[PDB]
């Protein structure tokens, strides 16, 4: 089965940048795809976005494509989220997460990490 | 063959495939020229792969358009290099629900 | 928004004399606006539009070939000509503008300016 | 003017008008109708630029309203600025252009 | 040179004329080019290799499929029979792979 | 359908089209749902055309799920027919010119 | 859109059997398919019970069962425990040019 394992939990002062990294185990890394979602406290989830590891292109959402950029590097299965000018609204729980039955489609959300909080104030 | 008198009588009911079935015939010289490419891409692969330098940017340059109208044109007439003794080159396609498929056979003779 | 017209008064019969709109608050000339003549007796007929950057839209079938509608997108300006001066012709006259949604028609008419009234 | 309206209506102040413009297949069973509204003295004001659309500065109680290839026009406790002309306007494909109505007089007493 | 001992042979400098023309004759090639052909050429063989096409403002993942036989018969005669056959990645039905329905 | 109907600025990275009622259009994009409607039908296909590029083969399919994944025509007054062969492909919705692949 | 439209809270009794509904658009549920469901314990990471519109893992349990219908879609848990005491969101897979993966606002089931 495969398993994903994030980092820790993250204070932050507002005007830095984070570099949040995912790694996973037991699966096929490059044919299936990876997200991230975000939900604040008082909010539901957020896909925000994602990447196919060796396709190219990683994709984003509207609302992040000017602070967030997705790194697919080093050899392991990871995964490097910096994201730069923190707000308020950006303290939330973060959760990696990636598909088992499905490659190369963003059809279902199969497994998903523990989640870090990222707290900014 | 097509059979364009009920195909589109109804302007909201189509059998399945009527756009690769009903399409404008494809002229020879371009025809040609794409089963000329075909078999010389093919070809040199072919020739790569069975000394094992597994040459795969040659299969870069096949031309999904190209092969695709080569199938749909192929479906409903199947072109065929036959001379009067002997056949030298033919093709056929075939269309799946999931599936479509090229196949072509080019026979040379040392008689 | 704003639109003032110019051009009007009593004119001699015979002539011509061409009647000039002036646009305001907006300058991007995507405008389709239009012209309507209203003769006395309070009674509004439509007379042309034309396109806003482009050519004219021809009459009703009722009668043709006597009006003509020209633009100075560099002014942002509107311009009718008359081809004849009949007595008839003695009415107010409105330019309207229309703004275009992807070139075609949306809010026909929502701004009107201040009628030139003509007479003769 | 193609489009055939009543040529006057009488009214009460706080009661109700319906102004009803006809048309044929051509011009109002293909393309919208507004209708315009010109007060005695001013130019003329959009009053409903849809088929039952008001603009920014119409109170709610305008409204027009759609039927086959006529249109009708309800004003909703009529007051003493409501006393003007009205004109609907759609656009006919056959003449290819815009059409008016005759003309409607609405006066409150 | 074992690479380049076989690379311009007449056949394959024949083959592709063949089959962009209605004819080619009764007799193209010889015996010791056929020995050749039947000594360079593998008998069958089949790879898959993937392409991704753009649908609207998504995408779809697919699959060709190019199989080859090659072989030479009693008579002296060659053959090179190929089939690619088009397929989405992962058995999706009436895509744009499948049909991209094209209009010339 | 929409309550606001011709009050919305161009929108810009639309992917759906919807129609409510014979004369007004609803476009599906990231900013909501915009509705328009033109003085004159015969001219919402001025409106779609703009952003029929953006549509994806599910979308058009459900538009007319018993015409087998066919193209679709759009006709003057926004309704959806299946497309025939010798209609023109501006006016002509999933059909392509050249199928956008690329290898991997 | 946005979201998909979910109810706020939904508290059935225990016994019964409860339907949680959501509606989205016909470019989100009902031309794609593959409607995603998700389950939130308060100190838990999210747990797909059912994907695509119907199938349903073998690590989850066999009371849930959900179904779509033109573009709305249901869940009918039958037979509700105390261990259903959770949020329960729905995904699906869009045409938006926005993002990729639609969210709903996410339902309180408590029981």
């Amino acid at each position: 089965q495969v398993q994903l394992v994030q980092s820790g939990a993250e204070v932050k002062k507002p005007g830095s940048s984070v570099k949040v990294s995912c790694k996973a185990s037991g699966g096929t890394f490059t044919d299936y795809a990876l997200s991230w979602v975000r939900q604040a406290p008082g909010q539901g989830l957020e896909w925000m976005g994602g990447i196919i590891p060796v396709l190219g292109t990683p994709h984003y959402a509207q609302k992040f494509e000017d602070r967030v950029t997705i790194i697919a590097d080093e050899s392991t299965g990871t995964v490097f989220m910096a994201l730069s000018s923190l707000r308020s609204d950006d303290t939330g729980m973060y959760y990696c997460a990636r598909g088992v039955t499905h490659p190369y489609y963003y059809y279902a959300m199969d497994v998903w990490g523990q989640g870090t909080t990222i707290t900014v104030s | 063959q097509c059979q364009r008198e009920t195909a589109e009588k109804n302007d909201y009911y189509r059998v399945p495939h009527y756009w690769d079935a009903c399409s404008r015939a494809l002229p020879d010289q371009t025809r040609y020229k794409y089963v000329e490419q075909l078999v010389d891409l093919t070809l040199n692969y072919h020739y790569d792969a069975s000394h094992g330098l597994d040459n795969f940017d040659v299969l870069k340059r096949i031309n999904v358009t190209e092969v695709s109208l080569l199938i749909s044109d192929f479906r409903r007439q199947n072109r065929r290099g036959g001379t009067n003794k002997r056949t030298t080159f033919n093709a056929a396609g075939s269309l799946a629900p999931h599936a479509r498929s090229l196949e072509f056979s080019v026979r040379l003779f040392a008689n | 928004v704003h639109l003032e017209e110019s051009g009007g008064g009593l004119v001699k019969p015979g002539g011509s004399l061409r009647l000039s709109c002036v646009a305001s608050g907006f300058s991007f000339s995507d405008y389709y606006m239009s012209w309507i003549r209203q003769a006395p007796g309070k009674g509004l007929e439509w007379l042309s539009y034309i396109s806003p950057s482009g050519s004219p839209t021809s009459n009703a079938d009722s009668m043709k070939g006597r009006f003509t509608i020209s633009r100075d997108n560099a002014r942002s300006s509107l311009y009718l000509q008359v081809h004849s001066l009949r007595v008839e012709d003695t009415a107010v006259y409105y330019c309207a503008r229309d703004n275009t949604v992807f070139g075609v028609v949306t809010t026909p008419m929502d701004h009107w300016g201040q009628g030139t009234l003509v007479t003769v | 003017s193609a489009l055939t309206q009543p040529p006057s209506a009488s009214g009460t102040p706080g009661q109700r008008v319906t102004i009803s413009c006809s048309g044929s297949s051509s011009n109002i069973g293909s393309n919208t109708v507004h209708w315009y509204q010109q007060l005695p003295g001013t130019a003329p004001k959009l009053l409903i630029y849809s088929n039952n659309q008001r603009p920014s500065g119409v109170p709610d109680r305008f409204s027009g309203s759609r039927s086959g290839t006529s249109a009708s026009l309800a004003i909703s406790g009529l007051r003493s600025e409501d006393e003007a002309d009205y004109y609907c306007a759609a656009w006919d494909d056959s003449l290819n252009g815009r059409v008016f109505g005759t003309g409607t007089k609405v006066t409150v007493l | 040179i074992w690479y380049l001992s076989g690379r311009n042979q007449t056949i394959l400098q024949r083959m592709p004329q063949t089959a962009s023309k209605p004819s080619d004759g009764n007799v193209q090639i010889s015996v010791e080019d056929a020995k050749i052909f039947g000594a360079h050429m593998v008998p069958k063989q089949t790879k898959l290799l993937r392409f991704v096409v753009n649908d609207g403002t998504r995408y779809q993942m697919c699959v060709m499929k190019l199989e080859s036989w090659a072989h030479v018969f009693r008579d002296y005669s060659v053959s090179f029979q190929v089939r690619l056959t088009f397929t989405e990645a992962n058995n999706q039905t009436y895509t744009f792979c499948t049909h991209p329905n094209l209009i010339v | 359908c929409c309550e606001f109907i011709n009050v919305n600025h161009p929108p810009e990275r639309c992917y759906d089209f919807k129609m409510c009622n014979r004369f007004t259009v609803a476009l599906r994009c990231p900013d909501g749902e915009v509705c328009y409607s033109p003085e004159k039908t015969a001219e919402i296909r001025g409106i779609v055309t703009t952003m029929t590029h953006s549509l994806t083969r599910q979308v058009v399919h459900n538009k007319l799920t018993s015409c087998n994944y066919n193209p679709l025509y759009l006709e003057a007054d926004g309704r959806i027919r299946c497309g025939k062969v010798n209609d023109k492909a501006q006016y002509l919705l999933g059909a392509a010119g050249s199928v956008p692949y690329r290898w991997i």
